[PDB]
């Protein structure tokens, strides 16, 4: 129950309405390292959702990545939403476009 | 390039635990291992390196048996020390080509290391840590036998490594970037992304401004990385791929 | 260097045994296990060091107490008749080699009534030897009984005018003359046999010594009769030609 | 159980010598011991080993250490009467003691006389009893049947006269010519009068 997670979310490429990308979601930071992520689409949390093995830094803290195939649109809204022991409750940064 | 082994130990309750480990060669991943995997999986196609068929089984029963017995070994521990749990340690194993290491990590804080011959505890390290390696020291092949990995093993698997596999290794890719703008703190916010670079290594500033705030350096999935930097109010980006070529975007 | 007192131990039900066991050498690691006449060894408590104390494999109702380095006594919070065994201590520590060896306790030998009124001294007789045996083998066997007594912790050796062990055996277990009662009285019988003409000189004295371990200074008593202290009862005998 | 032993319990004659066995399924394994156990008292460590050996000895005892198909045996050479006792053989699973011990529950060796037998039936004054003494190994004395006691074989060594015997004490209108009834006897017994 030390470090709290640290929450970054972007896109490969330049995000274009109609061309495919990939949303990253990058958590880091964190101690000790159970911890709950998930990449949501206009709320709802997407489920085919590939992430990297669990790893840490010099400093003994956690980071972690979540990523998935998306096609940007105009209406569709994207967030991060993250559990930590640190958190009263799940912290959600949504994706600026 | 350092060959760093890593390992996340998480122990919630008395009986429930999991231990999983990877390897990093350089800022690239060559290795992985889960608790629910009885063997190491090979990530990209030259994990093994130059070492034989008949010896990467070796490395293989080795951490086997090494993952079992650390595990009861903590559990152990917990008893002894009345540590309460979920307790959390890390281990970072490793080399280079030849000083090696061995630092080990409780509840995210160094208790002790792998210095000599023997365990060797931390300078601010509690006091019953003394009770830890009076009991790790006892075990006579366990320590010559860290020794025979770090000191003669390690130094010559990484040499077998960096041979097959170096294509991939001083690869190159050139990056892209763009400028956004960023949420007004009259004042506005300048925006420089990059991405796609590699390797790691880069240099981006607001060119220089005294006020360029140069973010962290993000992952992506294709093993490349990413760069936002930031200015509150052209941008200059150079990199080891676009030689000479400094990735000026002019505003707006 | 691992003591264990005492040897043996007679005590009461419902009451609080209390092992002794202790160490000289600096050894932080220490075993209770506890043993059937003819079974294993269950493993009942260990400890790491002062005030670590673990239990071990069978759960039972004894508790230990790691408070010194040198000691580790066990406690039983109140006896019972399932409670009678034997109660070996033990340590690891860095032997001869470069490895750390198990030493054992001597042992403790305890022993749980229902009654401490049923605790009787040793009855010791010296028999003497056949003529039929000195005409037929030119040997002579002397035969020491030691009958009705409780419990079964008896110590035997052959006095000869001192302790001798040559031409000596005895019993390894006692027979209890009673084969019905849960707590019944037992006998034993050793065996000395020298030379006829050792047996035929008039000049030697023969005494058979019974050790017998019971009741102490704590101990209570309600009855009109002499506490069966730890005490010795023997039998003399001298040759004849 | 991971520590098995074998065999369970076996009876030898003196002289001879035997070979015990001890098969276990501990992993890892670090080193391994054998004790020996007199009734009454206890173990003493005859030996230990680690797996890069194979043999080791205390004077007449001599274990082995088939480190790769997990087994050990322990040579009791010249076999004595004081060598009966239980031979317990432990294996520990760590280099320190952070270790778990693994006890297997011991092979019971009995060691006989090789009996010159005069076997005879005497009868002994007080201070009644009787005697069966002077057989061999192979004969067995029975139990009571309610107020009749009779001991057990058991083995004497004049090392003066260089002499062993075995012996059988029983006491009880209980006649030495009916006492040993329940236990079988051989034809050429001697009866006094
Ligand atoms: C290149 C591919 C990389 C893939 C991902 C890799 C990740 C690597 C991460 C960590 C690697 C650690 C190093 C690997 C292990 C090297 C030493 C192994 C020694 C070992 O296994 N030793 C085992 C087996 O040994 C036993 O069995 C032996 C025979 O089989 C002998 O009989 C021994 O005498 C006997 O003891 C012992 O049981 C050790 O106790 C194992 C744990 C000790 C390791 C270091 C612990 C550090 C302190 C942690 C706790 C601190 C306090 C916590 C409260
Ligand atoms: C230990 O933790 C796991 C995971 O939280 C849980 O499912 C399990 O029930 C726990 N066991 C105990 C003894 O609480
Ligand atoms: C890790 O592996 C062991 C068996 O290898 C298992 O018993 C333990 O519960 C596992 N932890 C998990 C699945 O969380
Ligand atoms: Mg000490």
């Amino acid at each position: 129950i030390q470090r709290t997670p640290k929450i970054q979310v972007y896109s490969r490429h330049p995000a274009e309405n109609g061309k495919s990308n990939f949303l990253n979601c990058y958590v880091s930071g964190f101690h000790p390292s159970d911890i709950e992520v998930d990449l949501l689409k206009n709320g709802e949390r997407i489920e085919k959702v590939e992430h990297s093995d669990l790893s840490f830094s010099k400093d003994w803290s956690f980071y972690l990545l979540y990523y998935t195939e998306f096609t940007p649109t105009e209406k569709d809204e994207y967030a991060c939403r993250v559990n930590h022991v640190t958190l009263s409750q799940p912290k959600i940064v949504k994706w600026d476009r | 390039f350092p060959l760093r082994c890593l390992q996340i130990s998480s122990f919630a309750n008395s009986s429930w635990t999991r231990t999983d480990g990877l390897a990093w060669l350089g800022e690239l991943q060559t290795h992985s291992w889960s608790n629910d995997s009885d063997t190491v999986r090979s990530l990209k196609p030259w994990s093994q390196g130059t070492f034989s068929d008949q010896q990467w089984e070796t490395l293989q029963h080795i951490f086997r048996v090494y993952r079992s017995s650390f595990t009861r070994d903590v559990k152990e521990f917990a008893k002894m020390l009345r540590l309460s749990y979920p307790l959390e340690l890390q281990v970072s194993a490793g080399c280079e080509v030849s000083n090696n290491f061995f630092h080990v990590a409780f509840q995210g804080k160094d208790i002790l290391s792998f210095q000599g011959t023997s365990w060797e505890p931390t300078q601010e390290a509690p006091l019953w840590v003394n009770l830890a390696i009076q009991v790790l020291n006892q075990d006579k092949w366990t320590r010559e036998t860290v020794q025979w990995l770090l000191n003669g093993t390690c130094p010559q698997f990484v040499s077998g490594l960096l041979e097959s596999g170096k294509s991939e290794l001083k690869k190159q890719v050139k990056p892209k970037a763009w400028l956004s703008r960023g949420p007004s703190p009259g004042r506005l916010l300048l925006v420089c992304h990059v991405s796609g670079f590699y390797p790691k290594p880069v240099w981006v500033k607001w060119m220089e401004q005294q006020g360029t705030q140069p973010g962290d350096i993000l992952p992506n999935a294709d093993e490349t990385w990413y760069l936002r930097a930031t200015l509150d109010v052209s941008c200059r980006v150079k990199h080891s791929s676009l030689e000479g070529q400094d990735i000026v975007l002019y505003w707006h | 260097d691992i003591y264990q007192t005492p040897r043996y131990l007679v005590i009461g039900t419902g009451k609080k045994i209390t092992l002794e066991c202790s160490q000289t050498m600096g050894h932080d690691k220490m075993y209770w296990y506890q043993q059937d006449p003819g079974m294993e060894l269950h493993l009942i408590h260990y400890s790491y060091g002062v005030n670590s104390t673990e239990k071990g494999d069978l759960s039972s109702e004894s508790t230990v107490s790691r408070i010194r380095t040198e000691h580790f006594p066990l406690t039983l919070e109140s006896a019972r008749p399932s409670h009678t065994s034997q109660y070996l201590c033990a340590s690891s520590g860095l032997r001869d080699r470069g490895l750390y060896e198990q030493y054992f306790g001597p042992g403790t030998r305890l022993t749980v009534t229902e009654d401490l009124k049923n605790v009787f001294p040793p009855e010791v007789a010296v028999f003497e030897p056949s003529e039929a045996e000195i005409s037929h083998t030119q040997k002579a066997t002397l035969v020491c009984l030691a009958t009705g007594f409780y419990p079964d912790h008896v110590e035997l050796s052959w006095w000869v005018n001192k302790e001798v062990h040559s031409g000596v055996c005895t019993d390894p277990q006692p027979l209890k003359e009673q084969p019905a009662l849960n707590d019944s009285r037992y006998a034993l019988s050793s065996r000395l046999r020298v030379s006829a003409t050792f047996w035929q000189n008039p000049r030697n004295h023969f005494r058979c010594q019974v050790q017998f371990y019971g009741l102490s200074e704590n101990d209570e008593w309600t009855q009109d009769r002499a506490k069966p202290v730890t005490q010795i009862v023997s039998a003399e005998a001298w040759g004849r030609a | 159980n991971q520590v098995e032993q074998s065999p369970q319990s076996l009876i030898i004659l003196e002289g001879k010598n035997c070979t015990l066995q001890c098969n276990y399924t501990v992993s890892p394994f670090s080193n391994l011991r054998w004790y020996k156990q007199d009734t009454g008292r206890g173990p003493v460590s005859l030996t230990i080993m680690t797996f890069s050996e194979n043999t080791k000895s205390n004077g007449r005892y001599t274990a082995t250490l088939d480190a790769d198909t997990k087994q050990s045996s322990l040579h009791i050479t010249a076999s004595q009467l004081s060598d009966s006792a239980s031979y317990i053989c432990v294996v520990s699973d760590r280099g320190s003691t952070l270790g778990r011990l693994y006890f297997g529950r011991g092979t019971q060796l009995t060691v006989w006389p090789d009996i010159n037998p005069d076997p005879a039936v005497y009868q002994l004054r007080d201070s009644s009893v009787c005697l069966f003494t002077d057989f061999d190994s192979q004969t067995n004395v029975s139990q009571s049947k309610s107020d009749v006691y009779i001991t057990d074989k058991c083995v004497l060594d004049m090392r003066s006269m260089d002499f062993k015997s075995n012996s059988a004490v029983a006491w009880s209108d209980f006649a030495c010519a009916n006492a040993f009834n329940n236990s079988i006897i051989p034809e050429d017994t001697f009866f006094p009068s």
